[PDB]
RNA sequence: AAAAGGGAUCAAGACAAGUCAUCAUGGCCUAAAUAUUGUGGGCUAUAGACGUGCCACAUUUUCCUAAACAAAGAGAUGCAAAAAUGUGAAUUUUAGCUAAUCUCAAAAAAUAGGAUAAAAAUAUACAAGGAUUGUAGUCUGAAAUUCGACUGCAUGAAUAAG
């Protein structure tokens, strides 16, 4: 909530949840190299065991949004989430109906 | 309670112990459907060392054929249930090797060398060779058929005392 | 468009003509050989690694030993088949920093392989991370010379007699 | 048949000339996590911002 | 012959009968061979009288049948005592390791109990 | 945490060592994949079921599971009435 | 590549790469019935030899800017050089200063630019963003 | 190797009964049953012996009973035989015309 | 009459002997293996794709010095170029042609 | 003299030579290629 | 088989090495020269392709007497980076003889070829031109593939 | 060469066939809630019963040994070599390649040998099989308890071809 730009920059579909994983995507932008100190000294078996246990907690503390494993591919055109290829951010049909018409680039109708 | 379908449950002298290993190591040194090779020789005390029977087949004597079976010389692999008097090819190694054979023993030498080659070259027969013309000039034939029954732990063994070597007893015996 | 690219091939092209400057082959000095990629005029991350091959042989400086000891050093960068040992660098922003650094690392391996403290001479040059490839030929025997084709007459009249 | 302390020292010796980790025992200094090559500006421009309508 | 109170058959393997007690398997059982010189593949009849004494007593001392059983079904009763979602399934009989119980759980309902075999 | 050489899973508890004799009212907590350390052991959690807090003492045996592992999710299937 | 004397090798047609795709014809159910999709990248190569570095980048600079619409294009260049690089990329630095004299027009802005503030990190992630992210 | 086949017409000897009738078949048709009734025989036999020659000697085996006359494909086969005999009158039958 | 294969020899790359005689069937036919000396190299395919391969290869250079074979190789099957090619998986099939069990009720 | 690397990217030289074959079969219009 | 570790245990569970066996011990040392024969004789050691597991050290030994007798200054060496070999191995056959056994020549296939049709186990016309096909497709003589192909068909 | 083959395509209409949960849209409803955000849980429950799959019930099988022959596809949201460590999953460390170049990467069946048998039903000879469970680990990730994928050790159910 706290995550969710005052004002809407989304050109794409807008949806419920497309807004609420564009919110992770810029969340996990900003905190990645924080996160990333956070995995190092949890792993670093070098260090003292105080100094991984404090990390190991800090990292527990993060909020949701910042995991970036809540990042999940959306379609543009439709907003689902099943099913999406990462070639082209669409889902399985919008990509075949766009692909007949002429919209995607290169993609054809497969013969042989 | 389950109530599905469940299939109902519902004749000849077994072999004796180690029939069936005997059967596929047997070795047919005979055939009667064959038909007798006019004019093949048998072997003589001093006929693998010739050269001039290169490239000639010649039979093995029956007297041989009793020593070279008696310590595993022959193999199942090999085809001598094909024809009717087991007999052998007088190579262009094998008067190679019984010359140096014949004057070892004729001055108390000893060779010593490793018969080698690729998949069925005759390697193995050209020891049944060497061990024919021991034979038939009265040499001392120790053969040890498989190496294989020595390592892949399938034998009797013991140890000596105050030594690091291993004895086969089993195996000594046979 | 086709007219487009006519006109340029024969008004443009031409001029094209006048600032051009031979191939000139390299000198003695000249030992590296670098390589640059462009996507012409595309971003593309892959644009910044600047390949580097020479051959220790090439350096008259260094001995027998110390040529042996820059290729135990180079590890999995030398090519036994060829002789060259081939190195990249895409750790910075730029290629040029891409390409000051093994400027600087190709001093620091010929320093290194100076070194009299340590000739590594009991090291055997280890070819482990390499692959030898085989290559077969048509056999010399076989081909069908003035003299072989005497020799094979011989052995055809030999047949004969043999099975007569 | 070459020793393997004489090995390292010519392993050594490369880590000085290319200026690399040297950890002959294995240990999990947690590097992994170093070399890994940040993914967050690739996903955070996944969804075309708002543009002139 | 008899081995630890268990008696065996003449034409068995002697590696197939230490592999048959409770909690000696291929490698337990290798280590016992080897320590008396026995080759994988004899058979319980080649064994002499004294060689067979040994075994008995080097079986005397193992985590066996009765030995071993008891710490697996202490690790169960533990389970039921201290009130682990792990132990109701043990007591319940149905699957203990995540298991989609819609369909296929016939060996869950038969073996799954507090008073396992082992 | 699955992998021992990575220590536990910790999760900020209030887990405040009273004086002797003073009463303490049991832990309220959600973290049901908190792995049950030794040093907290003869406490009174309440660990939520999804629905509703279910109250534990922590024991000796516990020590290295899941304070989740204490408080079933689901209610035993029975048939009939 | 004649006229500027560069002996050029090709058009070698190297291996097409071919991406598949398998697609329900339904956005729903049905999916006993798919249909099959590509894009098959059809692509040449032109290798030339002992050809002069500043002419090959001339050639590559014609290309670019008449440029056919559709196409995408990549070169490795290959150079001599001598040993020390360092000295030679410190002395080319008032050579690339006089030629620049006549370019700098295109770049203009405040003075004490305050905008982009770290130049180095600007660069950095000014050039992911044009990229696309990587 | 048998001189006819039988096959049945659907529904044409009776109250919901098949019209046997024999046919002859040709040579290939011919050696394929005769093969494959040997391998029914060699299949339901216990095993002998080990290696490889376990299965081609247990068919020689049976080419050589079957030469010999001792088989079990012999009363495999005059059994299919006398079907053929006893219904040569059903290819004038009224239900096929 | 020695006939090497991909380096190897005609024993030592063939293991089934039925490949080693389509190998060089074509001087077997027409009975010629004791005047010719083939070197032959392979690429892709199986055991015996390989061999009916260099049925065809042996086949055409033989031509190239005796063009008045081909009568005789027509008949021994070694100047036929079978095109039979594996059949590609079809969506909805197991595989070319095999479909996936098909429920009535 | 010359390098010895530059020597090593002349040996690889098995390139086929431009034939300038002549033409003896005949041949059909090319297609329609659409834009 | 008996150049490399047994696959016997000892008491402390430590692989038993193939020379530490009494009887292969006493092989292994007249092969080597160790126990001197004194009214002489002979002993042979014949390798086998069937069923045996490839030891560098015997094959390398077996490939450096072929080039000490065959006059090359450049024997094959150890590869130094290689774990695979055994000293023991190389001390045994250090001095040994070696005897390559190859395809038979095209007239030593003949005379076997016709004991096998006078047999009546090949029923065709051995000629130069038939000598020579089977010498063919029996990889230039090899005496075990000219069997496969003339005696184990199933066109007789 | 040739007696070629396959793919895509497959109309109108009907089944008021499916989809107002892709999208789009008329009418009708919710607007402090039929809208929006987080924590945990659930979608993984289980008496009976119905669908597709995998795999096994040893003798043309499985097991052991060895020096054969593919195609296609993947790696800028990354494929990871060679080394060293561990029984193993894997770890430590990064050479190269952003690719007809480097990497995944190794084809398997097969071919040729070898071992095992009263190979389950004569209980002192209980075959093959790998379910269920205990336990110690590894990988991904805040997080592996409900509820992950693999690895070592032990446990060893039904299963005689229906
Ligand atoms: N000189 C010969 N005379 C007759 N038959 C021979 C001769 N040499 C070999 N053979 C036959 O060749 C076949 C294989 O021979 P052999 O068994 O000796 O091969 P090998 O060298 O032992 O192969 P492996 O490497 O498998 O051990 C046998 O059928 C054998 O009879
Ligand atoms: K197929
Ligand atoms: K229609
Ligand atoms: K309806
Ligand atoms: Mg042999
Ligand atoms: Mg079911
Ligand atoms: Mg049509
Ligand atoms: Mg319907
Ligand atoms: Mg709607
Ligand atoms: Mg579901
Ligand atoms: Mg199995
Ligand atoms: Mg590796
Ligand atoms: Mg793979
Ligand atoms: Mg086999
Ligand atoms: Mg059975
Ligand atoms: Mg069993
Ligand atoms: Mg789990
Ligand atoms: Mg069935």
């Amino acid at each position: 909530s706290m995550f969710r730009a005052k004002k809407l920059d989304l050109g794409c579909f807008t949806n419920v949840r497309v807004l609420r994983d564009h919110s992770k995507r810029k969340a996990f932008l900003e905190a990645e190299p924080e996160r990333q100190a956070l995995r190092y000294v949890i792993r670093n078996t070098t260090l003292p065991a105080r100094t991984r246990a404090v990390a190991q907690l800090q990292l527990t503390q993060m909020h949701a949004y910042t995991r970036p494993t809540q990042i999940r591919n959306r379609c543009i055109l439709g907003g689902k989430s099943r099913g999406i290829l990462r070639d082209f951010k669409m889902t399985r049909y919008n990509f075949r109906m766009n692909a007949l018409m002429g919209n995607i680039p290169g993609v054809k109708k497969a013969s042989w | 309670q389950k109530l599905r379908f469940k299939k109902t449950k519902k004749s000849g002298k077994p072999p004796l112990p180690g029939e069936r290993k005997a059967y596929r190591k047997k070795i047919v040194l005979s055939n009667n459907n064959a038909l007798p090779v006019p004019g093949l020789e048998t072997l003589r005390p001093n006929d693998l060392a010739k050269q001039d029977n290169v490239g000639s087949v010649k039979a093995l004597p029956e007297d041989v054929v009793d020593a070279l079976r008696a310590m595993e010389a022959f193999k199942p692999t090999q085809c001598w249930g094909i024809f009717r008097q087991p007999s052998v090819l007088i190579r262009q190694e094998t008067v190679d090797l019984t010359k140096k054979m014949k004057a070892a023993g004729a001055d108390g030498k000893t060779i010593r060398m490793v018969i080698e080659g690729n998949r069925v070259t005759g390697k193995s027969l050209l020891l049944l060779q060497a061990m024919t013309h021991a034979f038939m000039n009265d040499w001392v034939v120790l053969h040890i058929p498989e190496a294989q029954e020595l390592t892949t732990a399938v034998t009797e063994y013991a140890p000596i005392e105050n030594s690091p070597l291993w004895t086969q007893p089993t195996y000594t015996l046979k | 468009e086709f007219r487009e690219y006519a006109r340029i091939a024969v008004w443009e092209m031409p001029l094209l003509s006048k600032y051009a400057k031979p191939f000139v082959p390299p000198t003695s000095e000249e030992v590296l050989r670098f390589r640059y990629t462009t996507y012409m005029g595309e971003f593309h991350p892959a644009d910044r690694k600047v390949v580097v091959e020479f051959c220790p042989k090439d350096l008259r400086d260094l001995s027998e030993v110390q040529q042996r000891k820059l290729m135990k050093l180079a590890g999995p960068r030398y090519n036994p088949e060829k002789d060259i040992i081939k190195m990249s660098c895409e750790k910075f922003e730029h290629q040029a920093q891409n390409k000051r650094y093994l400027g600087d690392l190709i001093e620091k391996m010929i320093a290194a392989a100076k070194d009299p403290k340590d000739t590594f001479e009991d090291i055997p040059l280890d070819t482990r991370h390499h692959t030898f490839t085989k290559k077969i030929s048509f056999p010399k025997e076989w081909l069908l010379t003035e003299e072989r084709k005497k020799e094979l007459e011989a052995a055809r009249q030999q047949a004969l007699l043999k099975d007569a | 048949s070459v020793p393997r302390a004489r090995l390292l020292q010519l392993v050594k010796a490369r880590c000085e000339l290319f200026s690399t980790t040297f950890n002959p025992e294995g240990i999990r200094t947690g590097n992994k996590i170093l070399r890994q090559r940040l993914k967050g500006p690739a996903l955070a421009t996944y969804y075309p911002r708002k543009n002139v309508g | 012959v008899f081995i630890l109170g268990v008696n065996f058959n003449e034409h068995k393997l002697v590696q197939k009968a230490l592999e048959s007690f409770y909690g000696l398997g291929q490698q337990a059982s290798a280590r016992i061979l080897a320590k008396y010189s026995i080759h994988p593949r004899a058979k319980m009849g080649t064994l002499p009288p004294k060689i067979v004494t040994a075994l008995t007593a080097e079986l005397s001392t193992m985590t066996i049948e009765n030995d071993a059983r008891r710490l697996v079904l202490d690790n169960i009763k533990r389970l039921r005592d201290m009130g682990t979602y792990r132990g109701r399934r043990h007591a319940m009989g149905l699957p203990v390791r995540g298991q989609q119980t819609r369909n296929q759980i016939a060996n869950a309902r038969k073996l799954n109990k507090i008073e396992r075999h082992g | 945490k699955r992998s021992v050489w990575k220590g536990p899973h910790i999760v900020p508890l209030p887990i405040q060592r009273p004086e002797p004799g003073k009463k303490i009212a049991p832990i309220r907590t959600q973290a049901r994949s908190a792995t049950i350390l030794p040093n907290f052991v003869g406490l009174k959690f309440q660990v939520h079921n999804g629905k509703d807090y279910i109250d534990l003492t922590v024991t000796e045996e516990m020590v290295g599971h899941k304070l989740g592992e204490f408080s079933a999710t689901r209610k035993p299937f029975i048939w009939g009435k | 590549a004649y006229y500027l004397g560069l002996p050029a090798f090709g058009p070698v047609p190297l291996p097409r790469m071919i991406e598949r795709w398998t697609v329900p014809k339904s956005h729903f159910i049905f999916k006993k019935s798919q249909e099959n999709f590509e894009r098959v990248t059809l692509r040449r190569l032109i290798q030339i030899k002992d050809g002069h570095p500043e002419t090959v980048q001339l050639w590559l600079a014609f290309l670019q800017k008449h440029a056919y619409y559709g196409i995408g294009m990549k070169a490795n260049v290959w150079e001599f050089s001598k040993l020390g690089v360092s000295k030679a990329m410190d002395e080319s630095k008032s050579e690339v200063e006089k030629l620049l004299e006549t370019r700098w027009e295109h770049l203009s802005h405040v003075s004490d630019m305050k905008g982009v503030g770290n130049f180095e990190d600007f660069l950095a992630k000014e050039r992911l963003r044009i990229s696309g992210g990587r | 190797a048998p001189l006819i086949k039988m096959r049945g017409y659907k529904g044409l000897a009776g109250g919901g009964r098949s019209l046997e009738v024999p046919q002859p078949i040709p040579a290939r048709q011919r050696r394929s049953t005769a093969f494959k009734w040997i391998l029914d025989v060699v299949n339901k036999k216990p095993s002998k012996g080990s290696g490889r020659t376990m299965f081609a000697h247990r068919v020689a085996e049976e080419i050589v009973a079957v030469v010999e006359g001792r088989s079990s494909v012999w009363d495999k086969r005059m059994l299919i035989h006398k079907l053929g005999t006893a219904n040569r009158a059903n290819l004038n039958s009224p239900a096929l015309q | 009459g020695e006939v090497l294969v991909n380096g190897k020899t005609l024993a030592e790359y063939f293991g089934r002997v039925h490949d080693r005689e389509s190998a060089v069937w074509a001087l077997r036919a027409t009975n010629r293996i004791d005047k010719y000396n083939v070197w032959v190299k392979v690429e892709g395919g199986g055991t015996t794709g390989q061999a009916e391969a260099i049925t065809l290869a042996i086949a055409k250079a033989l031509l190239a010095h005796e063009p008045a074979l081909k009568p005789a190789l027509r008949r021994a099957g070694c100047v036929t170029r079978d095109p039979r090619k594996v059949e590609r998986k079809k969506h909805g099939h197991v595989k070319a042609r095999k479909m996936p069990t098909w429920v009535k009720r | 003299s010359a390098s010895v690397i530059f020597s090593k990217y002349i040996n690889n030289n098995n390139n086929k030579l431009i034939p300038f074959k002549i033409k003896n079969s005949d041949l059909g219009r090319t297609r329609y290629f659409p834009p | 088989h008996i150049m490399k570790v047994s696959d016997y245990r000892n008491p402390a569970f430590e692989l038993i090495h193939s020379h530490d066996l009494a009887l292969v011990k006493l092989f292994t040392d007249c092969l080597s020269g160790a126990t001197v024969m004194p009214n002489g004789g002979a002993v042979l050691g014949a390798t086998t392709r069937g069923n045996s597991p490839r030891s560098a050290s015997m094959e390398l030994a077996i490939a450096q007497r072929e080039a000490e007798k065959a006059g090359e200054k450049e024997v094959p060496q150890r590869d130094p980076y290689s774990k695979k070999y055994d000293d023991r191995v190389e001390a045994v056959m250090k001095s040994v003889e070696i005897l390559r056994l190859k395809g038979v020549s095209k007239t030593e296939a003949r005379g076997l070829l016709e004991y096998w049709a006078a047999s009546g186990m090949l029923k065709k016309r051995v000629d130069e031109s038939m000598v020579s096909e089977k010498w063919t497709l029996s990889g230039n003589g090899v005496v075990g593939e000219m069997e496969r192909a003339s005696l184990l068909t199933m066109k007789a």
